[PDB]
């Protein structure tokens, strides 16, 4: 404590009351005329010394302080996620005992826990400064507290795993038990403690509660925000570039989610307050978009994009994230693809990958890269995890900034031909968490090429018999796809013939234009509702407001429905029959037409006025902003 | 009514039940719930007008809705808490004035669309 | 096992109690003998002794003998013929038994050992423990660590020589005046350690040499050792009691259990096994030593005026969850419930009655206890749970001038000059303060650490108050404000220049140190870890649910922030603890309220305020953090 060592590298005298080495050191540094003086032992010392200074970020002191440069660089392949490239340092014959405990991490870090806890068991065997056997201690330790984790997980938990054979738990149990890691640091030599009394603090069972409680500042409204992401860093650097565990456990990547979120909150704040009073922060890096795929949830995320404004963040180093990016989406193909999938490894690893693909919402990618991670996410990643419809959107999110071209287009309608192959089983059923399925991938490929006919799915069109009907309906959700001879052939499969085949088509997209015939047979399910009145009438009542029924005798059957008449003829509608939660249920451009109407307009705008006052509804309040209905 | 959460960006209800019900053809099934999914960014045809997508599912299977599907609810159980709630839900359907009052996930596709 | 502790001898129980605790308390050695090594098939000596004998008469045992053939050998074929069997004998390989792992498994603060093999020592590398083996003079002197591994008659280490060991006679004749370090350090550790032998005879020479220096100390100024016997046949009960007389502490093994007569293995497990086992039990059957085990964890804590509920998890060592709203979840408890017992006796009045005289009246200071903090029952009994909130502190209150009487008044005890202390900081005197901190440190084990704490709390805010004073108190008041006079600012400054805050805690008796584990927070923000953690993540749950438009019927997200809330104030102010004016502390109840107050306008649109919520906002919010509120 005779100093602080401040983050940005500038140090304060604190509390020594003697001679002033720390500015006498400095002094030496400056300037070299001073260093000739000292013994030659002591000129290397002071070169040792000067090196360490230099590569540990502690430059001189703080009344000396000028152009600061704090910039991150971890030297570590495990935060760069080089995963094929610690294979390869595994492969090779380790030299040294620092070299197993590079190994140790690495092998940890890919997922063959049981590898790394024999080689930490050899490593503390041979190690017997002492400071690699307490790092391997602890590491073990922890290595130990992760399988057990692990294994509790998997019995609890898609298909039964069981990636530690029963004789290697029944080991490591009779290996550390009654096993305390409180004791590991009191019971190291004398020496040891003294020299190394900063390590002790990776024994203890929660290390980071300091840099925790210094988070609140993040929340004070009244710089800081460098002093909490350099700290983030020095945490990160530590913990990789020393290889250690603790940062894969869940303390670590909670305090990663607390400290990045808060940062990035409160850079949403100050630019809020700022537009306040000047009337018109965060800047990420690399570092930044690892730290949050590594460790944030997708909920976590989810979190981030309600609470602030990301597309406001402007993000750096982007070919840095597409390297990133495109390193990341090989693993994937690594893991699937072949029959590399490693179930430890697979927790882990897919957390980050779905993360990451998701946070690549906000970056510009280059089309060969943009090809690499979008084959990868729409074949080779696993259904369980991303499934049908929550893939297209971590694939929908990747045209935010990368505007959908040829090559992309080519590759969903790989997919789509793909996902049509997999249909010749009457049994094969896409499952969708999202309610969203293959029809969303072709409108999107219509929407961005408004022109592009799928060759090979009006080959298997055109071969569709009558026999295979789950190959025929799922096609007619990809009509705008097909080509003429495809769309003329699989249009001889359906029947329009009553009522309900007309909503059917509808909703599968068979037809788009309304024939007279239809309305003759939206005509007479009408006039059966009117005779048998003493869901779809509400739903044709749209379609003559929205200008897809021209008929004009639909005013025969006003009075049933309070939505039919409200819609029908907005004019002669009565709105104390008006209830605000139809608006709810409408989209973008039911509401948008809504709005120009010139007529209804005034009275739901009157609804909507009334219902945020008594209630304060931010969906009702967002639809009477955005089109002012 | 412990785990029942409403959705007030859509006027239904999230509660853990399933559903017995009988459409206007007198076919019956048994344990079934459904879905909803707020998507208003969806790229629409011509003649979608609903903000919101629903899925029923019964036994675990999404089904395919060919004919109309209109239903009333004879029994609807509680999942966690297997005592019988139809009452309830009877009561709320008529209150909310929405289709499909009670669903046993809401899925908002707003937060994750890249026009958000 | 489990069967064979349930009719266990009582005496046997109550002697794997002892060695347990010890064992816990991180004062536990094991002596291990050459039975130990020989299940690990060492090369025994009684084959030494038969290999001297042919080469020194030719054809191939009592108690001296095996010390006077050697020493016979070593007089008439000299040095080299005595280590050249040594080493054609000795040099080899042998794995360690799974005894030596089970003898590391207890945690064993040292291991004294009469082996001169190495099998002791690869295990403890095998098993990651270090120690520091003392097998020669220079090494007594030169040890690097606390724990030692120490082999009083020598081992190989330097090399395969009879000079290195105590074998033949004339070693262990000579054996004080070559070794008086060795058995110095080997008495010191006996007399301030609990001994376990193992792998040792009755009539082992060792152990009659122990028992006769034992003999010389005085009644009771020593603890008696512990023996486990590995005999094949049942110990006599008269040979039993002598052996206690003398000062032993007998676990006979072939009692135990059955067993065949060469099957060693299994009978020195079933004793290794049997305490290993114990170490997680709690010796936990009836309900007289359950309201026992309770209290023992819960009567220290009688000093504190309050404890936090989710602190009393590290009472029993995350055997629980004890929530916020009074409930007990099972958490690690792999064992008996005790605490669904305890509450079983609270809510059933009849088996109150069926404990002891002694267990009654501890069950009701439990009962007391349980119910001033807030713990009610387990989850699964859990009703309507509905706890008012209330802090009994006139710093809480504001209540200046009952304070300032309260200092007036003459203190009765110790707990008084305690809260008087904490009073005069919160009146600003904080002069006054520390000087009565300085006073019951003094006199004062609970007050003691929590006096330093606050004393040094209390100088943490002379110093910046001084600084901001010599810095800024001119500029802002308009005058230099010296409200503390150089002569206080040297003082203080070199009494607190070596005190450090964060081992105040390790320098502390262990007794305070295990019953008092919770304490240990106080010395640094760690205290309020838990409850930052837990609202950031509600914070983030909280808004969620608000950003999407839900509203849950039922129970509210932020009650167990509300409650957190009210735990950490309840705990710091009853306790007269100098945390309340820390800033981060401030932060913290500043954006619990904010928190609670955004969930409530947001319910309200779809709690309310109280005096204690009008002070935490009045107290710890600033201005702009009220306006901020306002605006929102």
């Amino acid at each position: 404590y005779d100093y602080h060592f401040e983050v940005n590298g500038t140090v304060v005298r604190h509390k020594n009351k003697g001679f002033g080495y720390m500015e006498r050191f400095f002094e030496l540094k400056e300037s070299c005329d001073e260093r000739s003086k000292l013994s030659k032992k002591q000129y290397e010392r002071f070169n040792a010394l000067f090196n360490f200074f230099e590569k540990n970020g502690v430059i001189c002191m703080a009344k000396d302080a000028g152009t600061l440069n704090t910039s991150i660089e971890i030297n570590s392949l495990a935060y760069h996620g080089k995963y094929d490239v610690m294979k390869k340092f595994i492969e090779e014959q380790s030299v040294s005992i620092e070299d197993d405990y590079k190994k140790a991490f690495f092998l940890a870090c890919l997922g063959r826990w049981e590898e790394s806890y024999d080689l930490y068991s050899n490593i503390i065997l041979n190690s017997i400064n002492g400071c690699v056997y307490y790092l391997s201690q602890i590491n073990r330790y922890r290595i130990y507290q992760s399988i057990t984790q692990a294994v509790t997980q998997f019995n609890g938990l898609g298909r039964h795993y069981k990636p530690f054979t029963d004789e290697f738990l029944a080991r490591i149990e009779r290996e550390m038990t009654n096993f305390n890691i409180d004791d590991l640091f009191n019971g190291m030599p004398f020496e040891f403690q003294k020299k190394y009394k900063i390590l002790e603090f990776l024994s203890d069972n929660q290390f980071l509660y300091d840099d925790t409680v210094k988070l609140f500042e993040l929340t004070n409204k009244v710089s800081s925000d460098i002093v909490v992401l350099l700290r983030l860093y020095d945490n990160l650097r530590f913990l990789y570039e020393n290889c250690l565990w603790s940062v894969s456990f869940h303390e670590f990547h909670q305090y990663i989610r607390n400290s990045m979120s808060l940062l990035i909150e409160k850079a949403e704040y100050e630019r809020t307050r700022d537009i306040d009073e000047l009337g018109f922060g965060f800047f990420m890096e690399y570092y930044d978009f690892v730290n949050i795929s590594r460790h944030f949830k997708i909920d976590d995320i989810k979190n981030l994009e309600r609470s602030c404004s990301i597309d406001k963040i402007r993000f750096g180093e982007q070919e840095k994230i597409e390297e990133y990016l495109v390193g990341i989406a090989e693993e994937i193909t690594k893991q699937f693809s072949a029959n590399g999938m490693n179930v430890v490894f697979y927790t882990q690893f897919i957390s980050e990958a779905k993360a990451a693909l998701y946070f690549a919402k906000y970056v510009k990618l280059s089309e060969e890269g943009l090809g690499k991670i979008v084959k990868a996410l729409l074949f080779y990643f696993p259904e369980r995890d991303l499934d049908i419809g929550k893939r297209y959107v971590w694939l929908e999110r990747l045209t935010k900034c990368n505007e959908l071209p040829k090559s992309i287009i080519s590759i969903i309608d790989d997919f789509l031909v793909l996902q049509a192959e997999k249909h010749i089983d009457q049994n094969y059923s896409e499952v969708s968490s999202n309610g969203l399925y293959s029809r969303d991938y072709g409108a999107l490929i219509k929407h961005f090429e408004k022109n592009f006919i799928s060759k090979r799915l009006s080959e298997i069109t055109l071969c569709l018999t009558q026999d295979k009907q789950k190959q025929i309906d799922f096609l007619f959700k990809l009509l705008p796809l097909l080509s003429t001879n495809a769309k003329s052939h699989l249009l001889s499969f359906k029947s329009v013939e009553n009522i309900n085949d007309l909503m059917n088509g509808i909703r599968i997209g068979l037809i788009d234009e309304f024939t007279p015939e239809h309305e003759e047979l939206i005509i007479e399910y009408l006039e059966t509702r009117k005779v048998n009145y003493i869901d779809y009438m509400s739903t044709f009542g749209i379609w003559y407001f929205l200008e897809e029924i021209n008929n004009s005798k639909m005013e025969e059957f006003i009075g049933m429905d309070d939505q039919y008449d409200f819609f029908v003829d907005p004019e002669n509608f009565d709105y104390k029959k008006f209830i605000p939660s139809w608006l709810k249920n409408y989209n973008d451009k039911l509401l948008g037409k809504i709005a120009g109407n010139k007529h209804m307009k005034h009275h739901v705008i009157e609804v909507l006025k009334e219902r945020v006052k008594n209630s304060n509804d931010k969906r009702y309040l967002e639809i009477l902003m955005n089109y002012f209905i | 009514t412990h785990d029942l959460v409403y959705h007030s960006k859509i006027n239904t209800f999230v509660w853990d039940v399933e559903f017995d019900i009988v459409l206007s053809d007198s076919k019956e099934l048994n344990k079934c719930y459904f879905v909803k999914c707020f998507n208003p960014y969806r790229i629409n045809g011509k003649c979608d007008f609903a903000v919101s997508s629903i899925d029923i599912f019964s036994e675990g299977k999404r089904l395919l809705i060919e004919n109309e599907f209109n239903f009333k609810i004879t029994k609807a159980v509680h999942v966690a808490t297997s005592k019988d709630v139809t009452e309830i839900v009877l009561h709320l359907s008529e209150r909310i004035s929405s289709p499909f009052p009670i669903v046993k996930e809401v899925v908002y596709l707003d937060w994750s669309h890249p026009q958000f | 096992l489990k069967e064979v502790f349930l009719m266990l001898d009582n005496n046997v129980v109550e002697c794997i109690k002892e060695i347990t605790e010890s064992s816990r308390n991180g004062k536990l050695v094991f002596f291990v003998g050459a039975g130990v090594s020989t299940l690990s098939d060492y090369p025994q000596w009684w084959r030494l002794v038969d290999k001297y004998h042919e080469e020194l008469y030719g054809s191939p045992y009592s108690s001296d003998e095996y010390l006077r053939i050697p020493q016979i050998f070593y007089n008439v074929k000299g040095e080299m013929a005595f280590d050249g069997i040594l080493k054609d004998f000795f040099q080899v390989d042998k794995p360690t038994n799974p005894i030596h792992d089970k003898i590391l498994a207890m945690n064993p603060a040292h291991v004294i050992t009469t082996n001169y093999d190495n099998l002791i020592d690869t295990a403890c590398w095998k098993r990651g423990k270090y120690f520091s083996v003392i097998s020669a003079e220079e090494d007594v002197a030169n040890a690097t660590s606390s724990r030692y591994l120490l082999k009083v008659h020598g081992d190989f280490r330097k090399g395969f020589k009879g000079e290195n060991v105590v074998l033949k006679e004339d070693d262990y004749l000579n054996y004080d005046q070559n070794y008086p370090l060795i058995s110095n350090l080997m008495k010191t550790i006996i007399a301030t350690h609990t001994i376990v032998f193992i792998g040792y005879g009755l009539g082992d020479y060792n152990i009659n040499m122990l028992l006769n220096w034992v003999r010389k100390l005085q009644k009771d100024s020593f603890h008696k050792p512990f023996f486990i016997r590995t005999d094949p046949s049942p110990i006599e009960n008269e040979t039993l009691i002598y052996y206690e007389n003398k000062g032993l502490r007998i676990i006979d093994a072939a009692s135990l259990i059955d067993s065949n007569e060469y099957d060693y293995l299994e009978r020195y497990s079933a004793v290794m096994d049997l305490l290993i086992e114990s170490q997680e039990n709690k010796f936990i059957t009836k309900d007289d030593e359950v309201i026992d085990y309770i209290y023992g964890k819960i009567s220290p804590l009688f000093a504190l005026q309050y404890i936090r509920k989710i602190d009393l998890k590290h009472v029993f060592e995350y055997d629980y969850h004890f929530e916020v709203n009074g409930t007990v979840v099972r958490h690690k408890n792999k064992g008996f419930g005790y605490m669904e017992r305890f509450f079983e006796l609270k809510e059933s009045c009849d088996e109150r009655s069926k404990l002891s005289k002694k267990q009654y009246e501890r069950f009701n200071a439990l009962f007391n206890f349980f119910e001033k903090n807030g713990v009610i029952c387990m989850a699964k009994d859990a009703g309507t749970l509905n706890t008012s909130i209330e802090i009994n502190s006139l710093a809480y209150h504001g209540k200046y001038d009952v304070m300032k009487k309260f200092i007036e008044e003459q203190s009765v005890s110790i707990e008084d000059d305690y809260k008087k202390a904490f009073f005069l900081a919160c009146l600003g005197r904080w002069e006054e303060s520390y000087d009565l901190y300085s006073n019951i440190i003094l006199n004062s084990g609970c007050v003691y650490y929590l006096s330093q704490i606050n004393r040094y709390r209390i100088y943490q805010s002379i110093t910046q108050a001084v600084t901001q004073f010599n810095g800024l108190g001119l500029l802002t008041f308009g005058r230099h404000y010296k409200p503390f006079t150089d002569e206080f600012l040297a003082r203080i400054e070199r009494e607190m220049t070596n005190f450090n805050i964060d081992d105040l805690f390790n320098g502390m008796p262990f007794e305070f140190q295990k019953k008092y584990k919770i304490l240990e927070f106080l010395s640094d923000n760690q205290f309020l870890y838990d409850d930052t953690v837990k609202l950031f993540e509600l914070t983030n749950k909280v808004r969620s649910e608000m950003s999407e438009g839900s509203y849950s019927f039922g129970m509210s997200s932020d009650i167990v922030v509300l409650l957190r809330l009210y735990d950490n104030l309840r705990f710091l102010y009853e306790n007269c603890l100098w945390s309340v004016s820390f800033h981060e502390f401030h932060q913290y109840i500043r954006n619990s309220m904010s928190l609670l107050i955004e969930k409530a306008e947001y319910e309200r649109t779809r709690f309310f305020m109280e005096y204690y919520d009008f002070v935490n906002i009045s107290r710890h919010f600033k201005i702009d953090d009220i306006k901020n509120l306002e605006r929102s």
